[PDB]
């Protein structure tokens, strides 16, 4: 309907909200002289696949949103709700918090492993 | 909170490895038995709310449109018999008796000691050549001219060389963004943004000074450059209207084979039927007399809005940059362009001789000399510039009148004149935002 | 001290001067694609050493 | 023991249903001259990975049969549910739905999107 | 922190329990001359995905650790669970149960198949 | 409501690429090191109460073998020295002494003016030819006779072309589907699925006429054909037993070796020991007496239930399909088969000449020929006739009698008369079905 | 209860492709144009509380350094000149009037009747050549020694073999583990277990003998050797401490182009400016002096701790293995070691003269012979030996004294000096552990 | 109008007239591989343009 | 019955007694990598047929 990139003038509540990133953003992101046409076949693998592990990392595969319990950091980037999901759009927003990527994906990591300890612990006890 | 979204929509600026495409046979050297067809239908979604940044100038598409045909070309003659036992000193004297003036000294007749595919007597053969291809060896004795250089292989008269075009298209997770816009001038970024899965297609006609066979600018001639008061740069001169050219190469040629060896052939310029005539352009006059001026009052727009400017004609120098180089045919033409850059426009038909070769060193390579074989009958040929490699003198501060030369020489300036429209980027759907939920 | 240089958008091609005959033609300018042209000559960027 | 394609001629019920499907049928999917040992590898790849990206986007990986709230459309064949089990097998069915195909994956996808949607806004609300 | 091999020698009750196993791991599990280049991104590729394959047929995909309802046997190894976690390390453990390896697959294959089975029960029922 | 299944054993016909695989060295061109080995134990899955569609005339699997066959003879040659500096003037008389009549004019006794590794000096050498690949220059002085066509490579000696078989299997998400049936006759469902991982192996003898090395029907000889009343078709006979033939090369031969230049030398029949004698083959007489009235009675049950059926030999053409070709030892035989079809089936020992040849067009390309190096000593070669290619003449209305003729040229058909058995399926394991259930 | 876990730090030998690295041009034989470049920073973890068992008599490393070296080294000469036109006959005297003695008969001084790029007319040329090149032909005049067994390629003069090091790198699941300990030897277990991305980078020095620019051993000096006691093995001898050797090639080189063909040119010797002087090495005396003594130490503690060691020089054979090889500048050098091997160990400057070669057949394949160009002016190299290949003579059970030679011949022994450090795993994260859990 | 097109199953092959002198064969079956038979002769479609 | 094969770590080859003149060298020690030395020599296994 919307298209690929679609989506990307809607600002975030409705460019991606309305699930538009999964009808075609994530649909299409896996959709001698040829040597280059594997090159590209298997590029476009790995990357699907490193973004598939991340999430799966998280907790967070087969879900198209996917929220944790990290809090999020307002020292990262201080907005009120409504504008950052009603006015503002997703390129605008990485251009604002880009530089907090690798901090998140951290706590991330953690606050999964965590969790699952705490479900082994309660499947001991149980 | 938290909350990890995936399939944004957001994308960086990115390089990769472009798929070439057309048609959605072993004829034709611009891979038509390699790349893939093209996707049947347009998949342009035009993207709302939109900006993006363009920079043709940092553009890397072009470096896979040069790497490809340059490979491409070189592939073409791999199966191709090599001319090595040619290189011969030719008893050579002139063609004569039917030339109209205009050739004479052009056509030289030559005879050689050829082998045969029995390796050990020689046939007494002779053909004809264009002067450019031949030399003397003894300040008669002659020998082609690139002997002395590098190795020659004929083009195997199976293929050659229409500029059929090709589609470029993105691998998943990649993207090409296009400009609707008409201000656009290669640069900076432009109000209008349309995603597609794959370029339209481009002709990949390799030619200097007159652009040919392009797209045309829709509403203004638009001119571009990578800095306007740099004169090492060159400009591109996109038209918003065509103009055509007749060419011709008035003579019905007869081809014949000599055989060389065991399974090896030599095509030679037989003789011509009739008389001899030269090679030439009919270029409208009256359309490059409209064109001229509209092309002058957008140079005056980016400077010289109360000066005047000339138009000269190329500078001393390598024939394959001082004067016009097209192929048609398969035939390799040389052409007089002067005649079109003899004015000045202070506000306030063109017929073009040509020459032909028949050894061509494309882009400029050593062991890579390609003969072109001849072409039986008379060749026509008809398409329209679309465009204008200029230069611009230096040397001068006298602002008064600035001077423009017809140029090219780097092939990339071209293909820049039609990739500018794009630009690749690449998709990275995963990312967070803050929420009032937890899980 | 100093090399000879050719200014940026120029390249350094002997083939030029020796072809041609021509004058204060060391580098030759990058825009012409190897190809050689008197519009295209230029000195070496004009510096002592 | 049944084999790769052993279960087909078991009708659906049993065919698939005794996780046949599972053993062997899903089990095998994924399991200068040599160009064409990489051209195989990395297409079987792209077909493994299809099928669970379209798992994924509908709520169904992890799972060898998946139930979603989708309704059956009948107009698009209509039988008995123990015939349909019992007596006939998936290439047989095959022959008969595979023209609705296009029209259950975008119906999937929508309840999928929409099933989200709910738990995102349960959460909000939460 | 510890690195990919980092936690080897922590013993299985730290060495992998502190989901170093996913922090590093896993983590970096999927992380014409140069034929060799594809080669090596492919097999890279099958490897990965023959793990997840596993995981997802028994039921434990977006898992660290995944608890099944198999019982162990100490037919394979009889040994306490404090030595067995606490004393020993993973290399050491795989000496020890690999040639029951096979075993165990089987058996994990079945009981998911039975759970599944059961589950479509339910909800027919339901 | 719908259920979501995954893992279904269901599957579309399919076009894919498959693996070749070899025995679970540098020798033998038939890719023995570029093979994988094959899986060490069958993995044939019967398949109960279900049934399957085969066209053995629509197959694929017939065009990767001919592919891959004619690509790696190709690959055999790349590395190999080429014969360009043979092709000389021969001076060239008739061998004889000792021929025993039936080889006159046979063998030609040629000398040659030829390099050295040495650049200037030539050696006079000598060596021994069949006639067929000599011919007179001027109508004393012979050329190869192949020289003014293409070039012609030297077969390294190092390797064969033993029929190594060759199994075919399928990439993940691909099965192959076979017949066990016995009725099945190439088109139309049978009511026998068997999926396996691999073909059995399939030697790829390279033969015309006669179908060598092959399976063998098990009940009765069946008899295929595209479409029976089309007289432009060719017909797949399978024989249910095998014919034996012993074939000879009955001379005792020298081989030696002349040095050509740095690193290359040619293999040159040196001469025979003993006395000179026509190579044949023994075809037992009394299997092709029974085994031809099988076929005939399988004839008339497709057509001619009450007519006649005569075999004539072959028409005049190109030797490649006129005989019977075969490859043994590495040697090229062609073989007279008009002792083979000389009779008339109405109801109610054989020795075959042959000839020889060193150079080869094996597939009739241009550039290609390959010289057939000499092997020494004598070669005896035993092989079973699995099967024939016929034709039937057409021109006649007159059903009383059919005529047929030994056939073969298109090397497709030899490979369909062992590839029928099976069939190439993808596996779509995804889809749905109605259910009582919901989330 | 069974619990499956994932991301286990546990791994199995394996055999798998590795990564070239460098870096992190078209210049450089050793693929610099296509290895990947380092990871910028060293990623080594060491681990603590495990052990891990090490054979580099059974690792792949090497045999992938192996390929990797021979495929490098024979993709270098894949575009260059062929020097089949040369081997004709030379008519050649001697180099005379300058030579200090030790040279004299070492130069030849030949003339040659050669090509032009015109085929028909032959240019009088003469070159210098080393006379291991050239041999008579007629027991004046002379042929490349090497033109009567494979042909010739001249190395373009575009590139060299300095050996600039190359780490290897694991592709993902994949893991090199490391010792960092000081009395391993080559087998069994070390405790100690460092795990890398990347090997350090190794330097393809190409040696007989003394094995040059590697690493060293930080304590002792190792010996290692498969089996000790079998004679049949060479030993690797690792130093602790560097010995440098100062090596010359003390003529001041004119070089030549001669043009053969078209875009074809051969690099001839010219004439040395100066007089004329043999090659040779410096190598430090003391240092050797003390380098021996502690060698031998550490024999004696393997073997013969109450017996004496003998060194002598090479037994008479192959130049490519009796004499110390090398290559330099990309000249190569011949090195008579006996000066270093003339002694006995009981406890209780020296120069080497050397010759050089143009045509080297590396690795002893046909059709491979290298020509190697002159290089102009003179050429000076300093390196240090770290290390020994030695055998030990058999043939005697009196174990009062035991003789040992300088060896080499195959490389892999050279390669094996270095990777001994590593070995590669394979990881498998998935298993399972029982549990008091149950899901 | 039409032209001298083969019937199916026949291709064009000048070389099978010219090197045996046979009649009426400017067609050749593919059910020989290409190469020349007597019994593979064909001549055009017969209809006129 | 037995061959005349050569002993572990030696492999045969022809060339070096020919090209040098050496007695009792049929096989030649793989330590050197193909390469004739005198002290690479080897007769056979010595074992009768
Ligand atoms: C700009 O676009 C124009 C539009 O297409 C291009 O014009 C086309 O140019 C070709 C010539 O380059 C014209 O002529 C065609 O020539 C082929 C001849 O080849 C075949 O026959 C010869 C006979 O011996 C044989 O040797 C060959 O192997 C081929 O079998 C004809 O078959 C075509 O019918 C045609 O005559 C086109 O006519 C012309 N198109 C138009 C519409 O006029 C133009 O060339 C482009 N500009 C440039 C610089 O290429
Ligand atoms: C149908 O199947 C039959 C069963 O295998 C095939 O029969 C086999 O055919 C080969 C000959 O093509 C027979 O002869 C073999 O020849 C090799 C000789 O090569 C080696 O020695 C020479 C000596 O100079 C050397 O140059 C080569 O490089 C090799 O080193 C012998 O080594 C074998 O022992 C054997 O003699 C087989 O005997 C024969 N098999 C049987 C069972 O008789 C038959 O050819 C197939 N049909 C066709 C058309 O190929
Ligand atoms: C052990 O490690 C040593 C440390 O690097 C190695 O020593 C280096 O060895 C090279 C010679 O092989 C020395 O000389 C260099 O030579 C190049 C010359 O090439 C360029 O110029 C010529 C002129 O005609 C041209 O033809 C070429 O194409 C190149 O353009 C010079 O440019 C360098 O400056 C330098 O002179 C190095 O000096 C030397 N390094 C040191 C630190 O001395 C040693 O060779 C290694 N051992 C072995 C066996 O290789
Ligand atoms: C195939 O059969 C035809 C006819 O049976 C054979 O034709 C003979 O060819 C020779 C060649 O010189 C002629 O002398 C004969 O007169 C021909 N026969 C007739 C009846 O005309 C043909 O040779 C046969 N081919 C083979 C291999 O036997
Ligand atoms: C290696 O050692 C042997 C013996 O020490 C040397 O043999 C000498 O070779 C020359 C060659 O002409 C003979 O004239 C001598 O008589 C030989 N010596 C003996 C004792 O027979 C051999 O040359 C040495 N190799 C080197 C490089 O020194």
């Amino acid at each position: 309907f919307l298209g690929f990139l679609g989506a990307a003038g809607s600002t975030m509540g409705a460019a991606s909200m309305t699930l538009t990133v999964q009808a075609r953003n994530l649909l299409s992101g896996i959709v001698v002289w040829g040597i280059k046409q594997l090159q590209a076949r298997v590029l476009a693998v790995e990357r699907y696949l490193r973004d598939q592990q991340l999430l799966g990392i998280w907790g967070c595969s087969g879900k198209l949103i996917c929220c944790t319990n990290v809090p999020w950091n307002s020292s990262w980037s201080n907005r009120n709700l409504s504008e950052i999901w009603d006015n503002m759009t997703w390129l605008q927003w990485d251009k604002e918090i880009s530089n907090y990527t690798q901090i998140i994906y951290g706590l991330l990591e953690e606050s999964q492993n965590q969790q699952e300890k705490n479900e082994q612990d309660l499947l001991a006890l149980d | 909170w938290v909350t990890v979204y995936y399939g944004v929509p957001v994308w960086k600026d990115a390089e990769t490895t472009l798929f070439c495409a057309s048609d959605a046979e072993k004829h034709n050297v611009w891979a038509t038995h390699a790349c893939v067809p093209t996707d049947p239908n347009p998949q342009e979604i035009h993207l709302e709310n939109v900006t993006e940044e363009f920079n043709m100038w940092k553009n890397n598409m072009v470096e896979q449109m040069h790497t490809d045909i340059i490979s491409l070309w070189d592939q073409s003659l791999k199966p191709c018999v090599k001319l090595t036992p040619l290189c011969v000193t030719l008893q050579c004297t002139n063609v004569t008796n039917n030339i109209t003036d205009d050739m004479r000294g052009e056509l030289k007749n030559c005879s050689f000691n050829m082998t045969t595919e029995l390796r050990d007597k020689k046939q007494k053969v002779y053909s004809l050549f264009y002067r450019l291809d031949v030399v003397q060896i003894n300040e008669k004795e002659y020998r082609l001219i690139n002997c002395n250089t590098s190795a020659i292989t004929q083009a195997c008269p199976k293929v050659s060389f229409e500029p059929i075009p090709i589609h470029y298209c993105a691998p998943a997770g990649f993207a090409i963004l296009k400009c609707k816009d008409k201000k656009f001038n290669g640069t900076g970024p432009c109000p209008s943004v349309s995603t597609v899965q794959c370029t339209h297609g481009i002709k990949p006609v390799v030619s200097t000074q007159l652009l040919l066979n392009g797209s045309l600018a829709e509403e203004e001639v638009m001119i571009r450059s990578e800095n306007i008061t740099n004169n090492a740069k060159n400009i591109l001169v996109q038209f918003n209207t065509p103009v055509q050219i007749n060419c011709t190469r008035p003579n019905n040629n007869t081809r014949k084979s000599i055989r060389i060896g065991p399974g090896q052939a030599f095509y030679a310029t037989g003789d011509i039927i009739g008389d001899i005539r030269q090679a030439h352009c009919n270029v409208s006059k009256a359309t490059w007399n409209e064109t001229l001026g509209k092309v002058v009052k957008q140079l005056r727009k980016h400077f010289g809005n109360n000066t005047i400017i000339r138009f000269a004609n190329s500078s001393g120098g390598d024939l394959e940059v001082t004067t016009h180089s097209f192929n048609c045919g398969g035939e390799f033409f040389y052409c007089n362009t002067s005649g079109l850059f003899n004015s000045t426009w202070i506000s306030n038909s063109i017929t073009l001789p040509c020459r032909i070769k028949q050894i061509i060193n494309m882009w400029q390579r050593i062991g890579q000399a390609m003969y072109a074989p001849p072409i039986q009958g008379v060749i026509r040929c008809v398409s329209n510039i679309t465009g204008l490699i200029l230069t611009r003198d230096g040397g001068s501060t006298n602002s008064t009148t600035e001077t423009f030369r017809p140029g090219g020489g780097d092939m990339r300036d071209n293909w820049r004149s039609e990739l500018y429209k794009y630009k690749v980027v690449k998709i990275e759907p995963l990312g967070v935002a803050p929420t009032r939920c937890k899980r | 001290t100093n090399k000879k240089e050719c200014p940026e958008d120029y390249t350094y091609n002997p083939r030029c001067p020796q072809q041609y005959g021509w004058s204060d033609c060391d580098c030759m300018g990058d825009r012409f694609g190897g190809y050689c042209r008197q519009d295209g000559c230029s000195n070496y960027i004009h510096r002592s050493t």
